[PDB]
RNA sequence: GCCCGUCGCUAGUACCGAUUGAAUGGCUUAGUGAGGCCUCAGGAUCUGCUUAGAGAAGGGGGCAACUCCAUCUCAGAGCGGA
RNA sequence: GGACUUUUACUUUGAAAAAAUUAGAGUGUUCAAAGCAGGCGUAUUGCUCGAAUAUAUUAGCAUGGAAUAAUAGAAUAGGACG
RNA sequence: UAUCUGGUUGAUCCUGCCAGUAGUCAUAUGCUUGUCUCAAAGAUUAAGCCAUGCAUGUCUAAGUAUAAGCAAUUUAUACAGUGAAACUGCGAAUGGCUCAUUAAAUCAGUUAUCGUUUAUUUGAUAGUUCCUCUACAUGGUAUAACUGUGGUAAUUCUAGAGCUAAUACAUGCUUAAAAUCUCGACCCUUUGGAAGAGAUGUAUUUAUUAGAUAAAAAAUCAAUGUCUUCGGACUCUUUGAUGAUUCAUAAUAACUUUUCGAAUCGCAUGGCCUUGUGCUGGCGAUGGUUCAUUCAAAUUUCUGCCCUAUCAACUUUCGAUGGUAGGAUAGUGGCCUACCAUGGUUUCAACGGGUAACGGGGAAUAAGGGUUCGAUUCCGGAGAGGGAGCCUGAGAAACGGCUACCA
């Protein structure tokens, strides 16, 4: 009669299963940000379409409207802070041409990498978690 | 429903505690208890210079209107001392964005203060169990059709 | 045992209904009294949320008030005579609320000859002092004086014996009086 | 194994209702009644045993309980209680009159005695003249604050 | 559910006490008392929960047992006393006081006062009645019975009991443009000036209430707590002083506060 | 070329069907009716007042004389209670 | 200046409204699902922001509106107003 | 977060399904399984059956210790530390489990109590108790534990004999001053007037009465009122709440197998002067009647439920709808009864049937609209093998309570 540790899938997997173009797509991702499997695109590709959903719906709302000027540029603050967003795209008409990579690039995963201390991806993986 | 000659039972018909006394000689043969029913409901004539009995009236008996205060017409008044109401309404219907015509009939106690009949629509309030079916009492009626 | 429910009755529609739940005792109600006329007997009986109500089983001497005159006298209950709700309780004199029954005159009596100072229907100083004043005013119903003449007086109880064990009740005066008189001579 | 009940009658078992304060029942909560079976009044062959109680005494002298002779084993504890069993007043002072019985430890020997209730006390007494004097403390005072507001309400119009 | 409930599942609580959703199944459940027990705080929710002088809930009773506090003046040891709206709560062995008097979002303020102030609190009567024997008497919110009373006193008039003596000294009306605070609704732990009471015979009177920075907004007539002349407060009130700010002005006031 | 139906083999499904077919549950006529509960009684056992007389106390105030509250021992006799 | 719809539907705005869940602001649980925490300093007897907000699509209550759609009303005047 | 693809032809374009695809707080099963956090889990079928253990007991300085307990030796010759057992008190009506019943029922929002009960918590509340020679420096019995004499194969079975306590049981004193009332000795007759005797707490039962008020002037009868210029005069005269009441409250005449008004406990042990173990005295505990508060309960207004007409009329059997009276209840009410009427529901779907139906919060499915689900962490409901009945208590129609039938 506690109370439930709430949860969450953090993924959803596309629909069509087979697209070729999707998953030479995919593919490539997997190999240039050094992924384990597609799960790691998924979950991002989830991310994404919340951010757009969540954008999309403000827009539709007059601007000057106390919700969505607070709860816009709040996820524009955040989707900076990390990198996302560019320090002058800070526009929800801009969050919504944010794509996949936008986040993949910003992963502590190919920061390793890029900031020297690995010079590979696939060498910035182990280096991470070998602690 | 009719009008009584009031000393129709087999029991006195009386209001409680509204004693007339012999030994002193009154113009009027009998004192009659009546209350201000609330809600701005201005108590009629029949109720104060009538002579009868009724516990149950919201006038001269011991009844309270509390609670809601209702409009419905009058559909049945075969009973004694009571009448069928109805109240017609819509119903709304999320899925066909529509309504549909709904109704429930309402029992109400009327005072033989008002002369109420079918198709007079009616103003009851709310009023404590009275009856098995009966909550509502008669308290204004309007028009009738002419 | 008993329960006073509603739901066991059918709804105006007609409907039966299936049983709900099973009887609390937070609806119960109780056999009745039937209280006749005898010797002072009273069991008492534990209510709800402690409490008490009494089971005036037999009873005589009751109190009753001459409302009319101010007084009241503690009489005796002779039978009962009428009671609108059931024959029943008359034939076997039973003692309920509104039961019109015979009353001892003579505890009223004796107030009255004591107060007004003239005997009822056939010395010193400040007490002829007090009854030249209460007179002008002594003279009493038709109906009512004429019942101290065989010694009982026609009252209706006014208390619920089977509740608090009191049989009290006012005496009969004025027009309810000529209504039940009017009764008694189209049955009794 | 099953006790008489005094009142039934019958020389049979038959089973009864108990209640509290009835014998041969003892209740294991307030309220409860057991349906337990009992043993008739009347005597016959099926008794195991018979309880006597001595009410005559005979001529010759019967060995087991005439002769000797057990005794109680508390004595008095309550005030009046101690008096009339020494047949004695009001102001007597009990106290000094008690019984006392000793114990021995191994060999260090010492008394004990009950502690006397419904004695009068100096502190009882003061209990009395506390709640006595109380009562009649705050009768005062709130026929002060009441003849004081009785003067606040006259000035209300007044004023 | 044949007869008096003595647990509290630990969500049924009511919010404002800011309970977690972990730490175990129940939450305290007030005791019977002078307040109602969704309009209560348990002194162990104060003591522990928002005075974070204990740790475990023995240790609440450790306290409690050791008369360290006591509620309008009288010592309480009860660990989940019904402590409420106006009341002062004093701990003696660090010589703090305290109001129990509401946030802006709707919670119990930590809002420390002195000893002076302490000496008394404020009290809506909830109603005025003549009792037996002639005498009458008013009954505030917190369960308190004053008999003889000023005759001026009506419902919902508030009142300036003592403290340590009962006795009222002073009492405000329920009238046109009176400090306001509010006690439950949406619009819990504002504080304004009146304007209107909106009479419904029948039910329900409302009352529209406008604060120091105009911002008008209705209540119903139970919800108001009368506290003094306009601008004039008759006790200390908490920081922020009862305004409502918008979640917009509200996000400013901290970042813009953060830096220096 | 396509193709309809009888008739013929195998398997499955449902339907009809003597058996005044069977089972389980709800409601229920008639008859019978436990139990506690309320009530008229009963009275194993207990016991509260009262009353004439009887054996042993202390003086409401006394020249002999008078007469209260309590406590208590055995033949009796009136009214009630658990 | 206060109440006021002939009688409704409708619509606007509020109030009375449990938590969790959901939407969602803040917070670097090392990330995350979470959680409602925490953040600062002389860190040797301290300081300090919080724990928001939206929600609800019927019915009831309160309120701004009167287009749309119903409805009442003077005809043998038992018409209106003073 | 708005997509379709494979299968009827020789080929075509449609209709139309079948099949594919994707998720599922969606169950099972297969195969595989290293690490961190998180942590559901005998609901579905059988509200089927259950061995055994456990799941409800409870003591403060502050109700009752002669334990033939223990420890010390208290200052303790009444008791005094600790303390089994037992009495008393309280709790066992919370919690936890399950979803069988239940389809206008529950339940949800929204109301109602001017329609009732309420342990407790919190705040208020008591001078009145006997009586025309009295215990109140404190009345009286009985019981347990225990002792000892026992019964039964058997249990939380118990008999008969003997002891002894209370905040258990049963009795029962008390406290000022005034006022108003009836009774009226008597005297002295007039504009007359009074001695002194009773009554008067609360609660109960009944009746009667006040509880006024939108704006004013007179004539009197019945009965008695301050007075004054002994002619006749009488002003500033009193009263609360509600939208609404026979409301709160007060008064009168009485009523009652007469309710309550401390025969209790712990710490303190100071102060008056007549020196009595006199008088007074503090902090607190537990009690107590009434009211309020609080945690509640019980009825209750309005609106809202899935499939079904191969269910169209239903309801008064043996109450169905209403009226009057009563009984009963904590109280409203056909809740029950007596008497009286013939009413009540329905195609705006009654009534009946079905549900592999507890209701809701919520869940799965992301264009929108919808579709499907909710035994299950929170709320409400019900039930404890099936039915019914009741004891105790503030609260149960209780089941780790009892009684009976059924299994
Ligand atoms: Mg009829
Ligand atoms: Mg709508
Ligand atoms: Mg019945
Ligand atoms: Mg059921
Ligand atoms: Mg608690
Ligand atoms: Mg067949
Ligand atoms: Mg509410
Ligand atoms: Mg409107
Ligand atoms: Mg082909
Ligand atoms: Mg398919
Ligand atoms: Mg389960
Ligand atoms: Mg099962
Ligand atoms: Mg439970
Ligand atoms: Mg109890
Ligand atoms: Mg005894
Ligand atoms: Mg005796
Ligand atoms: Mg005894
Ligand atoms: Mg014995
Ligand atoms: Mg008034
Ligand atoms: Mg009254
Ligand atoms: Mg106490
Ligand atoms: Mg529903
Ligand atoms: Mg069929
Ligand atoms: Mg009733
Ligand atoms: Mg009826
Ligand atoms: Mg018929
Ligand atoms: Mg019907
Ligand atoms: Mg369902
Ligand atoms: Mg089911
Ligand atoms: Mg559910
Ligand atoms: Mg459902
Ligand atoms: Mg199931
Ligand atoms: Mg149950
Ligand atoms: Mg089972
Ligand atoms: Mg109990
Ligand atoms: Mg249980
Ligand atoms: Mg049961
Ligand atoms: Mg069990």
């Amino acid at each position: 009669p506690r109370a439930p540790r709430t949860y969450s899938k953090t993924y959803s997997t596309p629909k069509r299963p087979y697209e070729s173009s999707r998953l030479d797509a995919e593919l490539k991702l997997a190999g240039e940000f050094g992924l384990k499997n597609k799960k790691e695109i998924y979950r991002i590709s989830f991310q994404l379409s919340k951010i757009r959903r969540a954008a999309r719906d403000l827009l539709t709302r007059d601007e000057k409207d106390p919700k969505r000027l607070f709860e816009g540029n709040a996820l524009i603050r955040r989707l900076v802070r990390v990198g996302v967003l560019s320090e002058d795209k800070k526009k929800l008409d801009y969050v919504l041409a944010l794509k996949v990579e936008d986040f993949l690039e910003r992963r502590l995963q190919t920061q390793v990498y890029k900031l020297g201390l690995a010079k590979s991806v696939h060498h910035a993986r182990v280096l991470i978690t070998q602690r | 429903s009719t009008e009584l000659t009031v000393q129709s039972e087999r029991a006195f018909q009386k209001q409680p505690h509204i004693f007339n006394n012999p030994k002193v000689k009154t113009s009027k043969r009998t004192k009659r208890w009546y209350k201000n029913a609330g809600l701005g409901f201005k108590t009629p004539k029949t109720a104060i210079e009538g002579s009868y009995i009724d516990k149950k009236c919201p006038f001269t008996g011991l009844v309270s209107i509390r609670g809601k205060i209702l409009t419905g017409t009058v559909v049945s008044t075969k009973m004694h001392r009571t009448i069928v109401i109805r109240r017609a309404y819509l119903h709304y219907i999320p899925k066909y964005n529509r309504y549909e015509k709904r109704h429930k009939n309402v029992p109400v106690h009327v005072s033989p203060a008002f002369r109420v009949q079918v198709g007079d629509i009616v103003t009851v309030g709310q009023c404590r169990p009275i009856s098995k079916t009966v909550r509502f009492n008669v308290v204004k009626v309007s028009a009738a059709a002419g | 045992g008993i329960s006073r429910d509603s739901r066991h009755k059918r709804s105006a529609t007609g409907a039966k209904r299936a049983q709900f739940r099973k009887k609390r005792k937070f609806e119960l109600g109780r056999q009745p009294a039937n209280t006749k006329i005898g010797a002072k007997r009273i069991h008492s009986v534990r209510t709800r949320g402690g409490n008490k109500k009494y089971r005036a089983l037999r009873i005589e001497t009751g109190n009753f008030s001459w409302a009319s005159e101010g007084i009241s006298k503690k009489t005796r209950i002779a039978g009962v005579v009428y009671h609108p709700s059931n024959n029943e309780l008359v034939r076997t004199n039973t003692l309920t609320k509104a039961a019109i029954v015979q009353i001892d005159a003579t505890p009223f009596r004796q107030w009255f000859e004591a107060h007004y100072g003239q005997t009822l229907g056939k010395k010193s100083k400040n007490a002829e002092r007090k009854w030249a004043a209460r007179a002008a005013s002594a003279k009493i119903e038709s109906s009512v004086e004429s019942q101290f003449s065989a010694g009982r007086l026609y009252a209706c109880i006014s208390s619920r014996p089977g509740q608090s064990g009191r049989c009290d009740g006012y005496i009969l005066e004025g027009e309810e009086l000529a209504f039940y008189l009017r009764r008694l001579t189209a049955k009794k | 194994g099953f006790p008489m009940k005094q009142g039934v009658l019958l020389p049979t078992r038959i089973k009864l209702l108990l209640t509290k304060n009835v014998s041969c029942y003892r209740p294991r909560r307030d309220g409860e009644r057991k349906r337990k079976s009992v043993r008739g009044a009347i005597v016959g062959p099926d008794l195991a045993v018979l309880a006597l109680v001595i009410v005559k005494k005979g001529e010759q002298e019967l060995e087991g309980l005439t002769d000797t002779t057990v005794p109680k084993r508390l004595g008095p504890k309550r005030a009046n209680n101690i008096r009339k069993f020494f047949g004695l007043s009001k102001e007597d002072d009990v106290r000094d009159f008690v019984i006392r019985r000793e114990v021995t430890k191994g060999e260090k020997t010492y008394t004990k005695a009950p502690k006397i209730q419904r004695l009068v006390t100096p502190q009882r007494l003061q209990r009395k003249r506390h709640q006595r004097a109380l009562k009649v403390r705050n009768a005062q005072a709130q026929r002060e604050a009441a003849a004081e507001y009785a003067q606040l309400l006259a000035k209300r119009l007044s004023e | 559910a044949r007869g008096p409930k003595k647990h509290l599942k630990r969500l049924a609580a009511p919010h404002h006490w800011l309970l977690d959703k972990l730490s175990g199944c129940y939450a305290p459940r007030p005791s019977a008392g002078p307040h109602k027990l969704r309009e209560s705080l348990p002194l162990i929710v104060f003591l522990r929960n928002r005075l974070k002088y204990a740790l475990n809930g023995r240790e609440v009773k450790a306290i409690l047992m050791q008369r360290h506090v006591k509620v309008d003046g009288k010592v309480r040891t009860d660990t989940t006393y019904p402590a409420g709206f106006m009341d002062v709560i004093t701990l003696d062995a660090t010589n703090e006081n305290f109001r129990l008097v509401y946030d802006v979002k709707g919670r119990f303020a930590v809002h420390r006062i002195t000893d002076e102030e302490a000496s008394y609190k404020l009290g809506k009567v909830k109603k005025v009645q003549l009792g037996k024997k002639g005498v009458p008497y008013v009954v505030t919110h917190d369960g308190r019975t004053i008999r003889y009373p000023d005759p001026n006193i009506k419902v919902n008039d508030t009142v300036k009991i003592d403290l340590a003596s009962g006795k009222i000294t002073d009492f405000i009306k329920f009238d046109a443009g009176k400090l306001v605070y509010v006690t439950g609704g949406r619009n819990l732990g504002r504080i304004g000036t009146i304007v209107h009471k909106e009479r419904h015979d029948g039910g329900f009177d409302l009352v529209h209430i406008k604060d120091s920075l105009d911002n008008t907004f209705v209540t119903r007539l139970n919800n108001v707590f009368v506290i003094g002349e306009q601008g004039k407060p008759y006790i200390s009130l908490p920081k922020g002083k009862g305004i409502k700010l918008s979640i917009a002005e509200e996000r400013d006031r901290r970042r813009a506060q953060q830096g220096l």
